[PDB]
RNA sequence: UGCGAAGCUAAGUCUGUUGGAUAAUGGCUGAACGCCUCUUAAGCCAGAAACCAUGCUGAUUAAACAAUACUAUCUUUUUUGUUUGCUAAUGUAAAAGAGAAAUUAUAUAUGUACCGGUACAUAAAUAAUCCUAUCACCUUUUUCGUGAGCUGAGCUGUGAGCUAGGCAAUAGUUCUUUAACAACAAAAAAGAGCACAAACUGUAGACGACUUU
RNA sequence: CCUUCGAUGUCGGCUCUUCCUAUCAUUGGGACGCAGAAGUCUCAAAGUGUCGGAUUGUUCACCCGCUAAUAGGGAACGUGA
RNA sequence: UUGGAUAAGGUGCCUAAAUAUUCGCUCAUGAGAUCCCAUAAAAGGUGUUGGUUCAUAUGAACUAGCCCUGAAAAUGGAUGGCGCUAAAGCGGA
RNA sequence: UUGUUUUCACUUUCUCCCCGCACUAAUGUGGGGAAAACUGGCUUUAUUUCUUCAAUUAUUUUUUUUGCUGAGGA
């Protein structure tokens, strides 16, 4: 255990940052970033025309000194993720009804049938100024997109877990939405 | 303690110390108005202080609840009980002492332009690591079953542009009060001037 | 050690204390709620003991045996004496609670209304509201402003005219009903110009929607368990009667618990009845209102031979469904859903 | 204006007592402004003047004092423990007491 | 024998709601440990007849309170006092300068100007501060502000001053520094209806109470 | 054998209320040697409900049925002014 | 009886005296909290820290403080109560 | 069956240089070397009031402000 750790962040060159109030101001080309961290304890050296962000920590025990970690991988990938979109990779799966797509609404309120002939209403959303679309490619793929890590993930995370059925065995009955890579724009 | 009555902002406040050091000031004879006790802070989880307001909800007498311990869910109430359990009000002496304390929430008429006093040995910032939970009165109320949360924020909005816009006021004139002393002071004789200054006034 | 048999317990512990009701009106604790999106409108109603009565119909529920076959239901035809709206009150919220700011008062006010706040009418000076509806309008600008600017609720204090009903009784019974609708600046237009009048249902009572029915229920005294709470009478075998609860309660707690059915008052308790959609509308006058095409005969709300403890009907009709508690000649307060 | 005062202000707390356990001889008093038993001390030889009034005359006035003086300090909160010719009335907790300048 | 109004009555008819956080589970990120990794690391969501509300019943369960309507000779200043059961009349849980209005963040906030962002100031023992106290009296030279009466403005009064003058305190060493607030009584000056009972009712009822005329 | 022998009314049933959960059914889940059914193990949960009878004084029991289930208990072996 | 000073025990309020100083540990969706004393075990623990041991700043195996599971009962409920987490908890000084 | 001695490896720096050449938390840093030694210690000189002369113990002499008590009557 010891007093000083941090890390120094390697800015990338087609974003420009800012600090104020462990609110960090930055802005790339899809956009402006900032994030609410003040559940964390966190100081921020600096620098523009030498640019590179410095996250710090004082005095940091290891119980708390992987918010650090997180945070100095996290948004390292931000500037990246909102410069290059993050690209999932996600396929719609059935093994006996191929799924049935109503999206309304601008990739906003999308809809979800033909998965075990319920014939009913289901619909799972996302987080805005994230898409989430078929790829024209191939039918039963819809790719991911977005700015930020989070953005690109919870919108691949919440839909897993929405038309989930009962009394089927699933090491036979292998139904799913399945997610299985990364890529980027 | 030697005032006519403190007036008490209980924003960011610990409940339990905050009412040690009420009922203190009570029991030696103190008036106290606490204001905004729907800020009041608890040191551990709200799903923690929710379990023990449960636990306490889930208790009443068995033969008549009538007679059984009043829930009080109000934050300003559950101030008063708290602070009504530190101190002797099934005596005489201490039943004064109880009802020589008022408890609010936000700052009703006579409490917009009085001074409001903070206990720092019983704030958040000062008695809880940052890195450990706590929860709200106000909330914890709302979650109890208070439902007036949200008046009492709308009223305070309203309360702090009213101080916003009268404070913009008063340092207006305190400025000009300043500026109006830096030539009633040259004015004033040298013997004057000079004690003035030297001990700094 | 536990029951040998179980078995639900004997009445309902929500309905507590069953002491009789203080007043004679049916009270509301609560008006349907108000939403931004809404349009403005009106809230409430109120009457006497109507009529609840069948009426022929067809079902037309997807599935059922009767369906197209014809079937008899069972619902109201409710009770209009033109209520007076004689008041309005504001209320704002409040920690505390929803609080009045102001009451004001039509500039001219009934007699009926006037002798609902004496106990000794006939001996009085018939004084009340004599000086106090004679201030300036200039008031009632000052003060109408602040309602909007400060008040959340508004309600209008409305009386029944008991005259043009067969009851002994000539003091007027006197509600408030709420408005309801969106944002605040479109009622300053709509609180404007109904404020003195008596009130015609049809503006808001419309088919198809629901309404509930509150009153205080008949009379019956001090009871027993067995009627009071529908207890199990003892066999005949008993020594002090038969007519009781056996054991009132376990060795400990050494006392009573509040669950334990006894005897006491039951009835003239207070009531609300849900679920009552409305269906029809109607008026006093017209003479093809309650019959249909399909009969085509000559009859109306009216009644035949006299109602039994009522007296003669002369007054507006509509159609809702349920029963109604309370006696005859009991006021009856209508809410909607 | 009129009326000067020259005394420090104190509050009577109750008599010197342990837990369910009193000593009436000697009460407790906190004074304004000390909070610290090094500051108590600067209190000792100090007369102590409780003056309350009666509802009735006695001497022509309505006033009744009794005298004491601090003998010690109480703690280390500034807190001095009192000896008066008679007891304080319990009645009187809570109540000013004046710390007079003399001695 | 019968119905058996209505009453009472079921063995009949009527009626018997939607909102919040919410366990396991699945995830976003991602360390410890190069990298993997639900977290025996940190931060964020999906989600039950249970919970709390909503709704309903009481509310002398709060010795609770509000608005309204009418009425009760009634209401404001001054002086002296409150040192047959009665017919003048006083009580303090706390006066001694009881002095003090931003809001907020605690791993910094607050202002000002621009479009949460920018820049610049302010703040960081912050009440360890600031504000308010004694210059009596009278006389004279006058100065600047607020109210009565008067037509942005003249006069009087008030508050604060400036010049100059001469004028007071004394009770023997302290026994609380009788100094606050509120009330009351007397004397002066000014202005300013209802309920119970009774009869009736029976929507009520052991009696009270309740509903009525 | 600690209290009660200048007396705490000693079985069962009936009636009535409340409480516990070590959950029988109902609610939402995880697992299975789980295709579906029907079930078995298990989690959060006590809101709601847990019956009609023949024999027996019986508790206990055992049959006939219905049910969705006919779960286990406490309250001075709950309850004799 | 009058003063002084203490024992046991305490000093957040109830409750007189420390929201004392100083150094660590602990977050518990049933934390813990003074002999007698008012219950808790076997079995599971890559959080902390000092460890201890061996393998070429590089892996495990153990070990032990705190915390968690194990840990279910009947009127409503008790570290004595309130409450307490930069402790008012645990182990010292 | 021990004493005894010898061997090297250490410390001050805002010293400087070079490499990464800014990679520093800084008005530098990670690595390799030159510097004196403004650090320091050592031996002296007259002084301890320019500035320290402490802490503990033993042995002594006082001092500030103050609480309570006054038996007796030779």
């Amino acid at each position: 255990k010891t007093i000083v750790s941090t890390q120094k962040v390697l800015i990338p060159e087609g974003v420009k940052v800012a600090i104020n109030a462990r609110k960090v101001t930055v802005s790339g080309k899809y956009g402006t970033l900032r994030r609410s961290f003040r559940h964390l304890p966190i100081d921020i050296r600096l620098n523009k025309l030498k640019k590179y962000i410095k996250v710090v920590m004082w005095f940091g025990v290891p119980d708390s000194l992987a918010c650090i970690r997180t945070v100095c991988t996290h948004l390292k990938n931000m500037f990246t993720g909102v410069t290059k979109k993050f690209l999932y990779k996600m396929r719609l799966v059935h093994a006996h009804f191929p799924i049935n797509s109503n999206i309304v609404d601008n990739n906003t309120r999308i809809e979800i049938r033909n998965y075990l002939g319920e014939k009913s209403v289901r619909f799972v959303k996302a987080l805005p100024g994230v898409v989430i679309e078929k790829s024209p490619n191939v039918k039963d793929e819809i790719y991911v997109s977005g700015a930020d890590i989070e953005n690109v993930s919870l919108t691949a995370a919440l839909i897993h877990q929405s038309v989930l059925c009962r009394n089927k065995d699933i090491r036979k009955f292998l139904d799913g939405i399945y997610v299985s890579e990364v890529t980027t724009v | 303690m030697y005032k006519k009555e403190y007036v008490i902002d209980c924003k960011g406040h610990l409940l339990g110390r905050l009412a040690s050091l009420i009922a203190k000031e009570l029991l030696n004879g103190q008036r106290i108005v606490a204001v905004r006790c729907e800020d009041i802070n608890i040191s551990g989880s709200l799903y923690r202080n929710k379990l023990k307001y449960q636990e306490f909800l889930r208790l009443r007498t068995n033969t008549n609840p009538k007679k059984g311990p009043l829930h009080l869910r109000e934050p300003s109430k559950i101030l008063w009980r708290c602070v009504r359990g530190m101190l002797p009000h099934k005596t005489y002496k201490g039943q004064l002492a109880l009802k020589k304390l008022k408890v609010c929430v936000g700052m009703p008429y006579p409490y917009d332009k009085k001074k409001k006093y903070v206990l720092p040995s019983a704030l958040r910032a000062f008695r809880l690591k940052k890195h450990r939970r706590y929860c709200r009165l106000g909330t914890l109320s709302s979650r109890v079953g208070w439902n007036y949360d949200t008046l009492v924020k709308k009223n305070e909005v309203l309360r702090k542009q009213v101080s916003k816009a009268y404070y913009k006021k008063k340092v207006n004139n305190l400025n000009e009060k300043k500026e109006i002393k830096t030539e009633a002071l040259n004015l004033i004789n040298p013997e004057q001037r000079q004690v003035l200054e030297n001990f700094g006034y | 050690s536990h029951r040998k048999f179980e078995r639900p317990r004997h009445g309902s512990l929500g309905f507590l204390p069953r002491k009789r009701c203080k007043r004679l009106r049916g009270k509301i604790r609560s008006f349907p709620k108000d939403d931004k999106e809404k349009p403005p409108h009106f809230t409430a109603f109120m009457g006497y003991k109507a009529g609840m009565t069948h009426i022929v119909r067809e079902v037309d529920k997807p599935g059922s045996k009767l369906h197209k076959k014809e079937i008899v239901e069972a619902c109201t035809i409710i009770e209009c004496a033109p209520m007076v709206v004689v008041g309005i009150v504001g209320y704002r919220e409040t920690p505390k609670g929803l609080r009045i700011l102001s009451t004001v008062w039509a500039n001219h006010v009934s007699d009926e209304f006037r002798r609902r706040y004496y106990k000794n009418w006939y001996k009085s000076e018939k004084k009340a509201f004599t000086k106090s509806l004679n201030v300036p309008e200039a008031t009632k600008n000052c003060l109408l402003k602040r309602i909007e600017k400060y008040c959340t609720v508004l309600r209008a204090i409305c009386h029944t005219q008991p005259s043009k009903t067969p009851l002994r009784m000539k003091k007027a019974h006197i509600m408030e009903v709420q408005i309801n609708g969106g944002s605040m600046k479109e009622k300053l237009e709509f609180v404007k110009e109904m404020l003195e009048k008596n009130l015609p249902v049809s503006t808001v009572f419309n088919p198809n929607e629901m309404i509930d029915v509150i009153s205080v229920t008949k009379g019956h005294g001090t009871k027993g368990v067995v009627s009071r709470y529908g207890v199990k009478r003892l066999p005949r075998k008993t020594h002090r009667g038969l007519r009781k609860v056996a054991c009132i309660g376990a060795w400990h707690p050494a006392r009573v618990q509040f669950q334990i059915p006894r005897h006491g008052q039951k009835g003239y308790f207070h009531r609300t009845e849900r679920n009552k959609k409305i269906y029809r509308i109607g008026l006093k006058t017209d003479k093809n209102s309650a019959s249909t095409d399909a009969d085509i005969t000559e009859k109306k709300i009216t009644p035949m031979g006299g109602f039994p403890h009522y007296g003669v009907v002369n007054e507006d009709f509509l159609l809702l469904k349920g029963c109604v508690a309370g006696t005859k000649k009991r006021p009856i307060t209508l809410r909607k859903n | 204006l009129q009326a000067v005062r020259l005394y420090e202000k104190g509050v009577i707390l109750g008599y010197k007592r342990s837990q369910r356990n009193q000593d009436p001889n000697f009460t407790l008093i906190s004074i304004k402004n000390v909070n610290t038993k090094k500051h108590a001390q600067f209190y000792v030889g100090k007369r102590v003047a409780y003056v309350y009034r009666t509802t009735k005359h006695h001497d022509g006035v309505k006033i009744k004092c009794i005298w004491g003086k601090v003998c010690r300090t109480h703690g280390n909160s500034g807190v001095i423990r009192a000896k008066f010719k008679t007891h304080i009335p319990p009645k009187a907790f809570g109540d000013r007491v004046r710390i007079l300048m003399y001695p």
